[PDB]
C-alpha cells in the first residue's frame, strides 16, 4: 500500500485542569484573547512548553557546543522573525521568560484589532473568518494565523471585501433595490 | 544653556520621526502645542516631541516646564518642517505627544525612543 | 612546489515567458 | 508610462503599485510590498519599474513577468561617515526616483543625498551627499524674543539647526550618462554619471529655476549627431505633496526651460 | 481584463513541444476557461490551436489567480 | 602555574639563542624591533540571565620586557657598531622603567645592560 | 482604627498574574534536607521543575536555622552560602522561620515558597495566589503555578 | 462557546471593582471629591509585622 502520512496533536490537556488559578487564568486569557474554548489555550501552551524544554537542553551544554550554537541560533531565529522574541534580547536566557500572552499577542485577531480594523478582538474574529482580511495580497481567514513582524504592516481589508472597496454586500443592494422599489 | 534643549542628533531623531508616523496611522498622535499641553494635564502622555527651529522657540517654552513636574520626557528636534510632515499633516508642527495605550500596535517602539530620550535628559 | 577536462559551459534559456491581456 | 506601450504603473498612497492597460482602460494588477507611501515611481522599456517608499528607505524593482520584487537598501550612517573622515545628516525618507537604465537607477533623498544603485548590489555603489547644499540659516531676529543679540545667538545653535535641502526632483535622460537633479536652492543641476557606471560628477548648473521643482522633463530635437536638448521643469512655490516648506523668496509659479547645444 | 503570463518556460525537442507554467491573473472574474486560455497561447505564441494544450489549473484561495 | 612559567623561559631562551645566529642579528631592524617589544611592554540583567557555575596581563608584560632586555644585551654586545650612544639614545627611557620594575630577573638584565653602556 | 488589609493588584480572584518567569523561590530550611537526600541540585531542580530560571532566596531566619542544625549538616549550610542564592534580611524579633516566610509571602504576592513541612504547606495553600513547591520522589513539584 | 466566556469575562471584571479598587484611566474633568464619601476610621494598608 502507500506510505503512511505522519500526523501529530497540536496539544495537551494540563495535568491539574481543575486548579481555580488555572481556571481563572483561562478566564483571563479567552476574555482578553478572545478565545473559543480551552484547546486554544491548551495548543499555545503545548508549542511554548515545547520552545521552553528545548531552550532548556540547548542551556544545559556547554557554550560553543556546535548542536549549542547551531540548534539555539535556529530557535531564536525564529522566534525573532514570529515577533514574540525582541531583536535586543537574542539569548535563550530570554527565550527561557517568555509567556503565552507572547505568543497570543501575534495572532492574526490581536493584529486586527489592534491595528485598528476592528473595534474589539470579537469582531477582529468576525471580520477574519468572513473574508475581509487580506494579509498583502492574500486573503486570511484564519484567526490563528500567526502574523509576523514584515507582514504586519501589510494586513487591510481584502479588495473583494465591501470595507475594502468592493461592491456592497447582498443586505447594502438588497435594501437599496427595496427603497428605490 | 541654550533654551532647547536635549536636541537629538541626527541618529535620534529619525527613530523619533519613525515613532511619530506610525502613532498618526494608529491615531495615538497629538498634534499641536496646545494639544500637547492637553494631553500633559490629562496625564495621557508618553513623551513630547518639540522643535527646535519654531520662530521663535518661546511659544513652546511652557511644555519643558509642565514635563518636568510631571516627570514625563521631552527632546527638542532641529527642524518643524520635517516634524510636520512625518506628524502626516500637510503643516508645520511644533510639538507633538505620543498618547499612552498599553494595548497599542507600536508599544515596544515608543519605548525604545522613551529610553534613549530619557538617557539624552 | 604543491602536486596540485572543462565542463560544458552553461546556456541561457532558449525561451523566455511571455505575457498577453485581452477584454 | 512603459516606454513606448500603453502599459501605466500608478503608485498609491495605500502602499501598493496599480498598472493598467490605457488601449483597454483597464487595471491589470496590483503589486504589493511597501510599507510606507509610494512616493515616486519610473519606468524604461522593459517591464521593470523601480519605486520609492519615503519613510520606509526602500527603493524596490519590481519584474513583472516574474512576479518578483528586489529590495534596495541605503543603510549609511554618520558615525562611520565621521570617523572614516578622521555635517552628515541621516536618510529620512527617499522621496523622487529615476532609472538611468535597465540595471542601473538614480533616488534621491530628504537629506539631500543623490545615490547611484545598480541591481547586482543591494547597497548603494555611489553616494553624493549634500547635493543642493544646506538651508540658509533662520534669522536671529526671528528664534527668539531676547532684546539682547548675543542671546539670540544662542538659540542658533551654532551648525546644529542646520538642515539640508530636499532632492524635490530627479530626472535621468534615458540610456544616457546624464541626469537633471532638482530642488529650491534655486539652481538645476546637471550630472554626468562615469563611463564604468560607477560614480557621477556635477557636470553644471541652471540657476534660472526659482521655487520648489516639482517635476523635470528633457526633450530633443535635430539630427542624430547634432541634437539640441529642452529642460523643461514646473516651479512652484510649494511642494507638491504638502505645504510644509516655507516660502521661499523670489519663488514663482512657472514653467522653467532651458535649451542647450552640443559641440565639441 | 485577463493577464496570462508564462514562467519555467523549457523548449523540450524530445516530445517536440514547449512546456511551461500559465499564471492566469482575472480579477473580478471567476476563472478563464480552458478554451479561452489555448485561443490567447496560441495567439502569443504563433500557433495552432489544435497544439496547445492547458492543463492542471487550480484557483488561488481567495481568488483572483 | 609556575612551572609551566619554567617552561616558557626555557623556550624564550632557545629563541634569544637563535637570533644570535640569525643574519638578521646583524642588521639595524633588531634595534627597531626591541623598541617595539619596550613600547609593547610598557542588577536586572542578572536576574534573567541563567547562571550554571558554582591576572596574567602584568606576567605578559614582564615577560616581554625581560625578552626585549635580554636581546637587546646580546645584538649590542655581538655587533661592536650598535654600542653606542646614538643608537641606544631611545632605550634609556625604557631602562630606567625597567630599572623600577618589581621582577628581579627583568632588572638582572637591566643591571646587565647598564654594565655594558657604562 | 480598624484594619482590613487590602487585596493585592497582583491577583484576578484566585489566579497571581503577578508572578511571571524568572521565578523568586523562598527556600526553606527541610527543603535544602530533603533535596540532598534526594541528589537534587538547587538551582537546575527548580529550572528543570519550572523550565525558566528561578532566583532563590534564603532569609535571616531560615540561614539562623541551618547554623544551629550542627555539624551535622554541613554540606547544606554550604550549599545555602553559594552566591547564586540571595540573601533577605529580617527586621522581626523571633528566628522562627515558619512565621517569617508566612508573613512575607502575605506582604507581597511576587514568591515560590519551597518546603516540605506539613504544617507550614497547610497554611500557604490558605492564603490566596501562592504557588507551593516541594520537594517528592526523584525531583521537586509545584502545585499552584498556572504556567507549567 | 466564544460569546459564553465573552460575557463570563466581563461578569468577572465587574466583581473585581467590588473585590479590590481597580485604575480606571484617572480623573476625568473637574475633581469632583470622592463621590462614595471618606471613610476616616478606615485603613486598607498591609501592616509589616
Ligand atoms: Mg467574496
Ligand atoms: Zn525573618
Amino acid at each position: 500500500p502507500r506510505a503512511p502520512r505522519t500526523y501529530s496533536k497540536t496539544y495537551s490537556t494540563p495535568k491539574r485542569p481543575y486548579e481555580s488559578s488555572r481556571l481563572d487564568a483561562e478566564l483571563k486569557l479567552a476574555g482578553e484573547f478572545g478565545l473559543k474554548n480551552k484547546k486554544e489555550i491548551y495548543r499555545i501552551s503545548f508549542q511554548l512548553s515545547k520552545i521552553r524544554r528545548a531552550a532548556r537542553d540547548l542551556l544545559t551544554r556547554d557554550e560553543k557546543d556546535p548542536k549549542r550554537l547551531f540548534e539555539g541560533n535556529a530557535l531564536i531565529r525564529r522566534l525573532v522573525r514570529v515577533g514574540v522574541l525582541s531583536e535586543d534580547k537574542k539569548k535563550l536566557d530570554y527565550v527561557l521568560a517568555l509567556k503565552v500572552e507572547d505568543f497570543l499577542e501575534r495572532r492574526l485577531q490581536t493584529q486586527v484589532y489592534k491595528l485598528g480594523l476592528a473595534k474589539s478582538v470579537h469582531h477582529a474574529r468576525v471580520l477574519i473568518t468572513q473574508r475581509h482580511i487580506a494579509v498583502g495580497k492574500q486573503i486570511v481567514n484564519i484567526p490563528s494565523f500567526m502574523v509576523r513582524l514584515d507582514s504586519e504592516k501589510h494586513i487591510d481589508f481584502a479588495p473583494t471585501s465591501p470595507f475594502g472597496g468592493a461592491r456592497p454586500g447582498r443586505v447594502a443592494r438588497r435594501n437599496a433595490a427595496r427603497k428605490a422599489e | 544653556n541654550p533654551k532647547a534643549f536635549p536636541l537629538a542628533d541626527a541618529a535620534l531623531t529619525q527613530q523619533i520621526l519613525d515613532v511619530v508616523q506610525q502613532a498618526a496611522n494608529l491615531r495615538q498622535l497629538k498634534k499641536g502645542a496646545n494639544e500637547a499641553t492637553k494631553t500633559l494635564n490629562r496625564g495621557i502622555s508618553e513623551f513630547i516631541i518639540m522643535a527646535a527651529d519654531c520662530e521663535p522657540i518661546e511659544i513652546l517654552l511652557h511644555l519643558p516646564l509642565l514635563c518636568e513636574d510631571k516627570n514625563v520626557p521631552y527632546v527638542f528636534v532641529p527642524s518643524r518642517v520635517a516634524l510636520g510632515r512625518a506628524c502626516g499633516v500637510s503643516r508645520p508642527v511644533i510639538a507633538a505627544s505620543i498618547t499612552t495605550n498599553d494595548a497599542s500596535a507600536i508599544k515596544t517602539q515608543i519605548y525604545a525612543v522613551k529610553d534613549k530620550i530619557e538617557t539624552l535628559l | 612546489f604543491d602536486p596540485s577536462p572543462r565542463a560544458a559551459k552553461k546556456r541561457r534559456p532558449a525561451a523566455k515567458g511571455k505575457n498577453l491581456s485581452f477584454k | 508610462f512603459r516606454k513606448n506601450s500603453d502599459q501605466l504603473y500608478a503608485s498609491c498612497a495605500d502602499f501598493k503599485i496599480r498598472t493598467y492597460s490605457i488601449n483597454q482602460f483597464s487595471q491589470l494588477e496590483i503589486l504589493y510590498g511597501h510599507h510606507d507611501i509610494v512616493e515616486d515611481i519610473s519606468a524604461l522599456a522593459m517591464e521593470r519599474c523601480v519605486t520609492v517608499g519615503a519613510r520606509d528607505r526602500t527603493a524596490m524593482l519590481w519584474k513583472i513577468p516574474d512576479e518578483t520584487r528586489l529590495t534596495f537598501r541605503g543603510g549609511d550612517e554618520p558615525q562611520k561617515l565621521l570617523r572614516r573622515w578622521m555635517l552628515f545628516f541621516c536618510e529620512g525618507s527617499i522621496d523622487v526616483v529615476s532609472m538611468v537604465d535597465d540595471f542601473h537607477f538614480i533616488t534621491g533623498s530628504d537629506n539631500g543625498n543623490i545615490c547611484l544603485w545598480s541591481l547586482a548590489k543591494k547597497k548603494p555603489i555611489f553616494t553624493e551627499r549634500i547635493a543642493h547644499g544646506i538651508l540658509p540659516e533662520p534669522s536671529f531676529n526671528d528664534i527668539s524674543g531676547e532684546t539682547d543679540e548675543e542671546l539670540r545667538k544662542r538659540q542658533l545653535q551654532g551648525k546644529k539647526l542646520l538642515q539640508p535641502f530636499w532632492i524635490t526632483s530627479l530626472y535621468a535622460i534615458p540610456y544616457s550618462n546624464v541626469f537633471i537633479s532638482g530642488s529650491w536652492s534655486g539652481s538645476l543641476k546637471v550630472w554626468k554619471i562615469s563611463d564604468n557606471l560607477r560614480s557621477f560628477e556635477l557636470l553644471g548648473e541652471l540657476s534660472g529655476a526659482k521655487g520648489v521643482v516639482t517635476k523635470i522633463q528633457v526633450v530633443e530635437s535635430g539630427k542624430h549627431g547634432k541634437e539640441k536638448f529642452r529642460i523643461l521643469a514646473s516651479i512652484a512655490k510649494e511642494h507638491r505633496l504638502g505645504r510644509w516648506i516655507a516660502n521661499v523668496s523670489g519663488a514663482r509659479n512657472g514653467i522653467y526651460s532651458a535649451v542647450i547645444d552640443q559641440t565639441g | 481584463a485577463v493577464t496570462i503570463r508564462t514562467r519555467k518556460v523549457i523548449s523540450n525537442p524530445l516530445l517536440a513541444r514547449k512546456q511551461f507554467v500559465v499564471d492566469v491573473l482575472h480579477p473580478n472574474r471567476a476563472n478563464v476557461s480552458k478554451d479561452e486560455l489555448r485561443e490567447k497561447l496560441a495567439e502569443v505564441y504563433k500557433a495552432e490551436k489544435d497544439a496547445v494544450s492547458v492543463f492542471g489549473f487550480r484557483t488561488q484561495f481567495g481568488g483572483g489567480k | 602555574n609556575l612551572r609551566n612559567q619554567n617552561k616558557l623561559s626555557e623556550l624564550l631562551r632557545r629563541y634569544l639563542l637563535g637570533l644570535n645566529h640569525n643574519s638578521d642579528s646583524e642588521s639595524e631592524s633588531i634595534l627597531k624591533f626591541c623598541h617595539q617589544l619596550f613600547q609593547e611592554s610598557e542588577e536586572k540583567e542578572d536576574f534573567f540571565l541563567v547562571n550554571l557555575e558554582s591576572s596574567n596581563s602584568l606576567l605578559l608584560n614582564s615577560t616581554l620586557q625581560k625578552f626585549a632586555l635580554d636581546l637587546l644585551r646580546n645584538v649590542i654586545t655581538r655587533h661592536r657598531s650598535f654600542l653606542t650612544v646614538s643608537h641606544l639614545e631611545g632605550f634609556i627611557p625604557f631602562l630606567r622603567d625597567s630599572l623600577l620594575s618589581e621582577n628581579e630577573g627583568v632588572v638582572i638584565s637591566t643591571l646587565r645592560i647598564l654594565i655594558t653602556l657604562i | 482604627t480598624r484594619n482590613i488589609p487590602q487585596v493585592s493588584s497582583a491577583l484576578f480572584f484566585q489566579y497571581n498574574q503577578a508572578i511571571k518567569p524568572p521565578y523568586q523561590v523562598l527556600i526553606d530550611t527541610n527543603f535544602i534536607n530533603f533535596s540532598i537526600q534526594k541528589k537534587v541540585d538547587i538551582v537546575r531542580g527548580m529550572m528543570d521543575c519550572l523550565l525558566a530560571k528561578c532566583n532563590p532566596l534564603i532569609t535571616d531566619c531560615v540561614m539562623a536555622e541551618l547554623e544551629k542544625l550542627g555539624p551535622k549538616y554541613r554540606i547544606a549550610l554550604k550549599l545555602a552560602r553559594d552566591p547564586r542564592i540571595k540573601r533577605l534580611s529580617c527586621s522581626h524579633k523571633g528566628t522562627y522561620a515558619d512565621d517569617c516566610l508566612v508573613h512575607r509571602v502575605l506582604q507581597h504576592k511576587c514568591y515560590i515558597v519551597a518546603t516540605n513541612d506539613a504544617g507550614l504547606k497547610q497554611r500557604i495553600r490558605k492564603i490566596p495566589g501562592i504557588p507551593l513547591m516541594s520537594v517528592g520522589g526523584h525531583a521537586y513539584v509545584i502545585e499552584k503555578l498556572p504556567d507549567v | 462557546s466564544r460569546v459564553k466566556k465573552r460575557k463570563k469575562y466581563q461578569k468577572a471584571q465587574k466583581k473585581l471593582k467590588s473585590v479590590r479598587a481597580v485604575y480606571s484611566g484617572g480623573q476625568s474633568g473637574v475633581y469632583e471629591g470622592e463621590k462614595t464619601g471618606i471613610k476616616k476610621g478606615l485603613t486598607r494598608s498591609v501592616k509589616f509585622k
